[PDB]
């Protein structure tokens, strides 16, 4: 029975020598013996809002998902395949769910390292199933179908919302299965779940500049739905593709011992 | 939202409809 | 309070256990008309595949790490389910797993019967992805190599978030999990994708005074609400 | 010709904002939703669920042995079997739980916990235990005779394989603060009696305890998790 | 005196946008439409054909 | 496409202004108020006292 | 009896040989003998607005609470623990209350001292109970959970509202008590009342610049409530943490003499 | 649209009125 | 206020409800 729960639940008061009956964990049931029943309580009107634990609020933060510097005088630009698996902070927070449905939201933020020049950038989103530019100046950059976006450096950062791209109803975060239909296709990759390929170049023709452009791509996913939560991954990662596990040499977060030790259980 | 598309809108932080029972009591 | 699940032509003598687990609170049903994709009329066997495929009994000794079966990878050869899996382009089927363990009143032990959706396994210590003959096992069904982290770097200590039961050899001797269609797609490929993973891990190992103690675990999967599209041959 | 003027804070990028941005693909028809079971609409639905405690988080316990506490016949009457500190901030038995690992994304937490201890001996194996709940502030008891006072529950094996135990939310403040602490509480367990197995059952019975948050639980002021964070194979392969 | 502030993504040119721009020729009376046969209003009308 | 123009005094920081700014923590549930005695709602309440 | 008081109070007129009775100060009562009763008066409709003495108007001014210069080529940035106790002008105005409940409002204002460069800054708010960046370029700067904010120099200054952060209902301004539970924990510090740690860095990679960045943090607290007003502190301060008092060598605001002397009381 | 002209407006993505028949069945 | 949060709004300079009595006459 679903019910709107805007605040955390209230506590009714409680009442000598009462005799409660029984319990069962082994059916798979979390025990719902109330704090009213097991111990003495009092009336608490509870006003703690549950809103910040919502699955929207838990994931709709603009995490930096890429930080790629390129030198201007791939070389001369960068193309980046979209995954949230880049940085381990956001991925573990997304490995808490099996199926995720969200609309992404890219915010490209550009700086210039070493009179600092003003340039115009192009951030073309090439979804998978199209052609990404190999060279800096292919004819793929003026492809009028791909949702390109032009933006300067000295202006607020460019920002575009990319919709839910998958042909399934949700991105399979984990994927117990194999891509394609042949036996050399890799494990844990769904071809359906690929977002696209965002690629950013500097539009200007070649300037005598001794300057480095550091580009940061942010992603605040929104309109988020989630399904089938998972145990959070405790061990350190070993790659972006597969969920291999190594463990550390000492506790905590080791293979033999996830929790750091103490003297004894009774000390 | 002044964009024509619907996913372009702001986030919808209004889904307060819980159901904790379907994990704690998935029984019949 | 002895019982007899009669489903199809197959039948199992069971114990009446309380609270047969409907995973995520849902009994499995067929694909609704407003969610379908394949325009052709799917074949719906009602007693050919809907029957208790009971796998091999597995010897739980006092040092076992666990057993894992992937669905429907365990059933890709067995019976009329394997005569449709290997004759259709798609399938859609919930499952009804009855895991029964046969102990005395003297054996101690505890099992975690848990059904992990999309259990993307991991290979320990190597950056090579797990091979095709390391995931698909069939009627044999693999064995956990590091069950404490569920062979994927997660934690077994948190693994009760999945649809889980318990075989505590004091209390009960059988588990029952009823599985809905958990997938992002209405139908999927019956040789390329495993939705669930029946994981049985001994939390507390087996024990009695004879230290050569072995107890067999019986596992029986029945597919509920089978559907198939794309009939070749 | 609307007369406008820019405020301070114009043109900033606030990485927690919520503003309707420009769509990339116009009139993109998204793939329609399909009722997938088990939708999480709030993370307290996950925290509500039981999960195992590593009560044996010591050395000389390896892997699955770190989850269960073994009661032998060598453990005498009125011996302390274990104590579980209720510091979910501290890296002890409550961290690798659903209630622990989701709370560590959150600085401030409230609400009540709930332990449940399952006995995993033989059927014929009978004997008593006393689970006493120390409140915050009070120190861990060392004897049954002290544990008989506070909030104990005398539990028998042959009669009852599991004991629900409520950790009530007691605090002067509306929340607690996770540090970058001192006795949120304790649960201890003493051998009220011996362990009695017959001459065929194993003389080393085992316990496993759980913990779940109750319905009053609440979390706010989202931080990043202390656990994860760092080589990453094929990390540069997304670019190349 | 409306108090405004610029969002990020201000002053960008998104080559798939849809915004009402400034007209070049003001009060330009366009040549009135005339019913030409076979108007395609959706490209699936073309794909429908053998 | 709203036609706007900047007034003078745009982009200034006036250290006595009163404008609704961007929140740092979104959907932050603040700690609920609790009736503490002796609330000063105007400083002439203090000046009134001997 | 509370009553809305939008203007200062009016004066009724007054009327020979009348005989009033008595008074009492020693009960703790401010004497409310009216100007009507004690002396002759007249009708005054009073139209002086009390609005500028409101506790909102008395404190909601953007006082400069930090002015920290760092050199770019902690070094290379600054982290700042949020307190209003920095400058003695704002603190004495806040030491007029025991319990204060406000929502803060930070406005970072950036200049560049010694072609002046255009840079992009990052002002990440790290609340207490998280990790602040030690180095200029730790992985803590792209922590997607912490409410970071990016802003240039040549633009209006960045501005964010930080909510009421305490786990109590009000910030205890003074705190007769001890932090924690052990006897070496310091006097007058409440761990509950800590706001957070705002830290600002320059995003750009290292440029040959011989320039100094002076950063000013402003704070106009708002939605202010107040409780239990206090006598204003007359003596000069001795620290930020404790309310120690030293006094000056001469009146006024000395320990022996708060008020400057004159010849005699009768001269 | 705040311009006086009508062609200056945004695009009208509302012409969902198909007629597939006039290509597949142009007969009488 | 166009922000979703409530503390993000402008200051509320409308609390004119005095009570001077509770300091001058805290008696019974």
């Amino acid at each position: 029975i679903e019910s709107i729960i805007k605040t955390a639940t209230d506590t009714v008061k409680s009442e000598l020598g009462v005799v409660p009956s029984l319990n069962a964990v082994e059916t798979g049931a979390t025990s719902n013996t109330e704090p009213e029943e097991a111990i003495q309580t009092r009336t608490v009107i509870n006003q703690h809002g549950v809103s910040e634990t919502l699955v929207e609020n838990f994931l709709s933060r603009a995490a930096l998902v890429s930080k790629r510097s390129f030198e201007y005088k791939d070389k001369n630009f960068f193309k980046w395949t979209i995954n949230t698996r880049s940085f381990v902070q956001l991925r573990r927070k997304l490995e808490l769910f099996t199926y995720l449905r969200f609309d992404a939201e890219i915010t490209i933020l550009t700086t210039v390292a070493v009179g600092l020049p003003d340039l115009t950038l192009q951030a073309m989103f090439v979804p998978t199933g199209a052609l990404t530019p190999e060279k800096q100046d292919s004819f793929h950059w003026q492809s009028g179908s791909n949702a390109s976006v032009f933006f300067k450096i000295s202006d607020p950062p460019a920002r575009i919302t990319i919709p839910f791209m998958c042909i399934n109803s949700a991105y399979s975060v984990f994927y117990d299965g194999f891509a394609g239909f042949e036996k050399n296709g890799l494990y844990g990759i769904n071809p359906a779940d690929t977002i696209g390929n965002l690629c950013v170049r500097i539009v200007n023709e070649h300037q005598p500049v001794g300057f480095t452009v550091t580009v940061r791509v942010y992603m605040k996913p929104k309109h988020i739905k989630a399904w089938a939560p998972r145990p959070p991954r405790t061990l350190p990662y070993m790659s972006i593709a597969n969920a291999n596990y190594k463990g550390k040499e000492r506790a905590p977060n080791a293979l033999s011992a996830i929790i750091g030790n103490r003297d004894s259980v009774k000390t | 939202n002044f964009y024509k598309d619907s996913y372009a809108a702001s986030a919808s932080k209004q889904d307060f409809s819980q159901d904790p029972s379907k994990f704690t009591e998935p029984v019949v | 309070r002895v019982l007899q699940l009669k489903l199809g032509n197959s039948a199992i003598v069971t114990q009446e256990a309380a609270n047969y687990c409907c995973a995520y609170g849902e009994w499995p049903n067929y694909l609704p008309d407003h969610e379908a994709v394949a325009i052709d009329k799917p074949t719906q066997p009602e007693t050919a595949t809907d029957r208790f495929y009971t796998l091999k009994s597995v010897k739980w000794e006092t040092g076992s790490t666990g057993w894992w079966w992937k669905l429907p990878d365990a059933l890709n050869n067995i019976g009329m389910f394997g005569q449709n899996v290997q004759h259709h382009y798609l399938y859609r089927s919930g499952f009804l797993i009855h895991v029964q363990c046969n102990a005395t009143k003297f054996h101690q032990g505890a099992l975690l019967v848990v059904a992990i959706p999309e259990h993307q396994r991991g290979a320990h210590n190597t950056n090579t992805s797990p091979g095709f003959d390391d995931i698909m096992k069939g009627e044999e069904g693999g064995t956990f190599n590091h069950p404490y982290v569920l062979d994927d770097g997660t934690s077994l200590a948190c693994a009760t978030i999945f649809p889980h039961q318990w075989i505590n050899l004091r209390t009960n001797n059988s588990a029952t999990i009823v599985l809905p269609w958990m997938n992002a797609a209405p139908m999927d490929f019956p040789l390329r994708h495993n939705q669930w993973t029946l994981a049985i891990i001994p939390v507390v190992p087996l024990g009695t005074r004879t230290t050569s103690s072995m107890v067999p675990i019986t596992v029986s999967i029945a597919p509920m609400c089978c559907e198939f599209n794309g009939l070749r041959h | 010709g609307v007369p406008t003027y820019l405020l301070p804070g114009s043109g900033q990028f606030l990485t927690t904002d919520d503003h309707s941005s420009a769509p990339a693909l116009p009139c993109f028809n998204p793939t329609p939703e399909m009722h997938i079971p088990g939708q999480v609409r709030n993370m307290l639905e996950v925290v509500q669920v039981e999960s195992m405690m590593e009560i044996n988080n010591t050395e000389s316990a390896v892997g699955m042995e770190r989850l269960k506490v073994d009661i032998s016949a060598l453990t005498d009457v009125d011996q302390l079997l274990f104590n579980i500190p209720l510091d979910i901030q501290l890296d002890g038995p409550l961290r690798n739980t659903l209630v622990g690992n989701i709370s560590r994304y959150y600085t401030h937490w409230s609400g009540s916990l709930e332990m449940t201890f399952m006995f995993c001996g033989s059927f014929m194996a009978a004997g008593k235990l006393i689970l006493c709940y120390t409140p915050p502030g009070g120190s861990c008891p060392t004897t049954r005779e002290t544990a008989m006072l506070g909030t104990h529950i005398v539990w028998d094996f042959g009669l009852q394989s599991s004991v629900t135990l409520i950790i009530p939310w007691i605090s002067g403040s509306h929340y607690r603060m996770f540090n970058n602490n001192a006795n949120v509480g304790y649960v201890t367990c003493f051998m009220q009696t011996n362990l009695i197995v017959p001459s065929e059952s194993s003389d080393t019975c085992s316990l496993i305890g759980f913990i779940a948050a109750k319905d009053d639980f609440s979390l706010r002021l989202m931080r990043d998790s202390p656990d994860i964070g760092q080589h990453l194979h094929a990390a540069e392969a997304a670019y190349q």
